[PDB]
RNA sequence: ACCCGGGUAGUCCUGGCUGUAAAGGAUGCGGGCUAGGUGUCGGGCGAGCUUCGAGCUCGCCCGGUGCCGUAGGGAAGCCGUUAAG
RNA sequence: GCCCGAGUGGUGGCCACUAUUAUUGGGCCUAAAGCGGCCGUAGCCGGGCCCGUAAGUCCCUGGCGAAAUCCCACGGCUCAACCGU
């Protein structure tokens, strides 16, 4: 399936670390977490079971988990499996586009940014999209823009107005 | 070292001398220690009181160590030195001695029969038999078309 | 928080006078390293000892209390109620002590067992090595351990960085107290009684340096 | 260490040193010297030449004066008293009164430095706190006193006066020779006597 | 009587090391247990030995330097693949770090350590951490 | 009914059947390993005593039969070289 | 007010928790649970030392256990599910 729910789902520990987290990058529901964390999961679990098993198998299987970790972003010039056990479900999150769409400066705050997407004020490659979970590349990071848009086709749109006053990206 | 069957009560602890070459100050040829067993199983003595007055009297503890080497294929003792001459029993002496003792019972218990006890070392005299018997069997002292019953215990003896 | 740290170690320092020559060398500075009062098993007979090494600043002794209980004994024409508490000293630095104390009020317990804790303190060595390279810091025990108290069986395993203290919560507020960041826990054996379960970990704990391994040789 | 001359071998000897009674066990069977016909035990006296020397050391090391000689013996407690006269430092009660080490809370609160026990047997109570302190325990054992817990030996007599006297002598000796005032080898400025006992008036 | 001779070699040299004596004496003795002990030596964990072969029987006086934890034999003696070493590499051992468990192979006899090294497996027979 | 005065089966012997128990040490059996102490029974050994008999005793050893207790185990009682290690 | 959210809840079934089925990984003095005790058949399990075979056992190669599903990569569909390599 696609998502984890722990043995307890009403523990107060888990839950105040959610809430805390879902004002801070503002999702919709946590579901959403949920996602990331599940997604976090399996990644670990591989890099470690490839670690821990014979050093002669082959070692293509650890090439590619590091490979697609460092093509994403989350690993960025480190060789170990180590590392990857060393990510946070607040690292996976920070990958997303609603995040990456705030940082660079295209949108005033993580709040805007789910407007913005989804009636396609945001362009990404030559395509838009509508799903702010995207998975967001660190190739694909350059890439995004505004083209047939109403935040940019003229320089009087109040749209530019309200990105300008903030000027602020960083960390969701 | 011990096994408490038919008891509780540990072993003796009796234990060989650990002798792996013989004496010298002890002295005896080949031919004499030879002598000395067919003079003693000519009286109606047998091994182990055989291997025990050469013991108390010649001063030998066990024949295998002065014996050998004189024919290394094995160690030479007692009953080995019997077979080369045809003075063996072709029954083993233990399971001999076993079964001789085993007669003797049923007759006391011919004329006496109310006893538990004696009744019940029948039983455990036998079964020790049987255990005798079968690897016996196996290893070829007794042929393989024997079967063990009181009936083939008193034609034995007799 | 920088200096506060020793004004509060010299506040306690202006007013304690050592009953034993432990509390005495230490009162005056000396063997100024908690380590060297543990190699050589010189009795933590004072409190004050521990508040000397440890200030408001840098390893911050978190004390915390665990189980709240209440108990009776029958008397004549009477049930004579008292607290038992479980608390739990500890720096996420790699200390750790873990006390109970009885009591007739509540109040006092709390703070009996906060001191009754002081005196159980213990080095917790951690896993410099890891589980697979010692890459940086020791997240984990050395090796697996596993405790013993009353019916609670409870195995630490080595882990991998980042798959952080998988336990029953109990024992999770001490390992956290502790500073074991990454542990597989295998528990066997009726937890219900939590005062156990914890000295279950505690013991263990404990028993991390018992281990005799080759590394030191 | 050093061989058995004459103070050392005739002292023992003459004393009732030698003098054990009933049971052995098995740790203690290495100080004993012989069985009689009789079961009464005889320690070998150069063991304890042996294991007083060391003990002259062992205490003349702990210079500060923290060390304990407690006895519950009614024979033991005079040797002791006057031996802790000499010496420096002393606790004397007829028990422990127990909290002497574990509690400071106690009016008689000393923190020692050695201890030494006359029976391990009768004495069990200064044994049980000296392994919670963190304690080193030298002392006197009979061939009927075991050595667990108990670390430093001096297999001597103890069940007389005369030996209680000797030792508690001799020893207040050694330990004035090591740290140098008056020596083993000199012959000592107290006389024996005043640790020897005597009953007149109870 | 006995069986697993080795093993009874093994517990012992085990309650041997919890008390803390200083030498044992193993009475039955062996091959299993000489070679074992050999391979134990060569590894370090004890001190010397010498076997005396009385008439009777071999007899180990083995030398206990403290290293020994724990060290048993196998009780049904399992059969084990290379590849499924991992397996029971996680759970008789305490850790990755010690790696003898003792096995026996078609090279000879070796620990788990000596055993990967090379690369040939099969029964297990001991172990020693 | 407990208490008292009579009383059959049975209780005894011989042969047979029946087969149960808190039939307990509530602890299956075998081997190896793991402080000790003490009392006791029988066997061995080195001595002293002697009524010249191992009769009276000391100690080591072997086999059995109790009690106490270190390490350990146990939930605790307890168990602890006669294991419940 | 808390949870979750086009779902959420009720009944039923299965698996987990339940080392409450014990291989991994349970017990059995007093908690359930030792047969009242023995014998030996079938079975399982076996002291040391040398030589043969190499049946188990390990190692290597080779024939082979369809596709799909699973896991990993890259590529495709706006995204993923899904599909292709």
């Amino acid at each position: 399936k696609k998502y984890e729910t722990p043995p307890h789902p009403w523990i107060k520990e888990r839950l105040d670390r959610e809430r805390v987290l879902m004002d801070k990058y503002e999702l919709k529901n946590k579901k959403e977490l949920w996602k990331h964390e599940t997604q976090l999961k399996n990644f670990r679990r591989r890099a470690r079971r490839l670690l821990a098993a014979r050093g002669k198998q082959a070692e293509i299987e650890r090439e590619q988990l590091l490979a697609r970790l460092k093509r994403l972003g989350l690993l960025p010039e480190d060789a170990v499996l180590d590392d990857v056990l060393s990510l946070t479900i607040e690292d996976i999150l920070e990958r997303r586009l609603q995040t990456i769409v705030y940082k660079k400066g295209l949108a005033r705050t993580m709040r805007q940014a789910r407007q913005l997407i989804v009636h396609g004020h945001i362009e990404v490659n030559g395509q838009i999209i509508r799903s702010p979970s995207y998975l967001v590349l660190k190739e694909e990071e350059d890439t995004i823009t505004y083209a047939r848009t109403s935040p940019f086709a003229n320089p009087q749109h109040p749209e530019r107005m309200m990105i300008e006053k903030a000027k602020q990206g960083g960390e969701a | 070292m011990a096994r408490m069957h038919a008891r509780k009560r540990g072993k003796s602890g009796s234990k060989r001398p650990p002798r792996t070459a013989p004496p010298i100050w002890v002295e005896y040829t080949v031919e004499e220690i030879e002598n000395l067993v067919v003079k003693l199983r000519k009286e109606g003595y047998s091994t182990a009181m055989i291997g025990t007055i050469l013991r108390d009297q010649y001063g030998i503890p066990s024949v295998k160590l002065f014996k050998d080497p004189d024919n290394p294929n094995r160690n030479l003792t007692i009953t080995r030195i019997l077979e080369k001459h045809g003075l063996a029993p072709e029954i083993p002496e233990d399971l001999m001695f076993l079964i001789r003792r085993a007669v003797n019972l049923r007759k006391h218990l011919e004329q006496h029969p109310k006893d538990l006890h004696s009744m019940r070392g029948l039983q455990l005299i036998e079964s020790k038999i049987r255990r005798l018997v079968k690897y016996y069997k196996r290893k070829g002292k007794l042929p393989k078309n024997w079967r063990y019953d009181p009936e083939t215990a008193k034609l034995l003896v007799r | 928080m920088s200096q506060e740290w020793k004004e509060y170690a010299k506040r306690v320092l202006d007013e304690w006078e050592p009953k034993t020559k432990l509390g005495m060398m230490v009162k005056e500075g000396q063997i100024t390293d908690i380590h060297e009062i543990f190699r050589r098993g010189y009795q933590i007979k004072e409190p004050e000892i521990i508040d000397v090494l440890l200030p408001e600043v840098n390893a911050r002794e978190n004390q915390e209390v665990l189980d709240i209980a209440l108990t009776v004994r029958m008397t004549d024409s009477g049930r004579r109620v008292r607290f038992r508490v479980l608390a739990a000293v500890g720096n996420r630095d790699g200390y750790v002590g873990l006390g109970i104390g009885h009591g007739k009020e509540v109040g006092i317990a709390i703070r009996k067992a906060i001191n009754y804790a002081k005196l159980n303190i213990i080095e917790i060595k951690r896993g410099c090595g890891s589980w697979e390279c010692r890459c940086r810091r020791p997240h984990s025990v050395p090796f697996a351990v596993e405790g013993k108290e009353g019916s609670v069986r409870v195995r630490l395993i080595p882990g991998p960085r980042g798959l952080g203290l998988v336990i029953g919560d109990v024992g999770k507020k001490i390992l956290r107290l502790a500073g074991v960041q990454d542990v597989w826990s295998q528990t066997f054996g009726e937890t219900r009684t939590t005062v156990n379960f914890a000295k279950a970990v505690f013991n263990a704990l404990y028993n991390t340096n018992r281990v005799a391994i080759s590394p030191e040789m | 260490m050093a061989d058995e001359y004459l103070v050392p071998l005739d002292q023992y000897l003459a004393a009732g040193v030698h003098i054990g009674t009933q049971q052995k066990t098995k740790d203690m069977k290495k100080f004993i010297y012989r069985v009689r016909q009789d079961g009464l035990y005889v320690l070998d006296v150069r063991k304890t030449d042996e294991r007083l020397k060391v003990a002259g050391k062992f205490l003349a090391k702990f210079e500060p004066q923290s060390i304990l000689a407690v006895s519950v013996r009614l024979y033991g407690q005079k040797p002791v008293k006057k031996f802790g006269e000499v010496t420096g430092a002393r606790a004397i009660p007829g028990r422990f009164l127990p909290g002497t080490m574990t509690n400071p809370a106690v009016k008689n609160f000393f923190e020692p430095d050695v201890l030494i026990v006359t029976d391990p047997r009768a004495d069990h109570q200064a044994m049980r706190e000296a392994v919670e302190i963190g304690i080193p325990i030298v002392a006197l054992v009979d061939t009927e006193n075991l050595l667990s817990y108990v670390d430093l030996a001096i297999p001597t007599n103890n069940k007389g006066r005369k030996a209680l006297a000797l030792i508690y002598w001799i020893l207040a000796r050694e330990i004035l020779y090591n740290r140098g005032e008056i020596q083993s080898r000199e012959d000592f400025k107290i006389p024996v006597e005043e640790f020897e006992m005597k009953i007149v008036r109870r | 009587t006995l069986l697993d001779p080795l093993a009874n070699a093994l517990s012992h040299i085990t309650n041997s090391e919890r008390v803390g004596k200083r030498e044992v004496y193993i009475k039955p003795a062996s091959k299993l247990i000489g070679e074992v002990l050999r391979v134990m030596q060569k590894y370090g964990y004890i001190g010397e030995f010498e076997f005396i072969d009385d008439g009777r029987a071999g007899v180990y006086r083995v030398q206990l330097l403290g290293r020994i934890n724990k060290a048993g034999a196998i009780k049904p003696r399992f059969p084990v693949k290379v590849s499924e070493f991992e397996k029971w590499e996680k759970r008789f051992l305490p850790a990755f770090e010690f790696g003898i468990l003792i096995v026996s192979t078609s090279q000879g006899v070796m620990s788990h350590k000596e055993a990967i090294e090379k690369g040939i497996g099969g029964r297990l027979i001991a172990y020693v951490y």
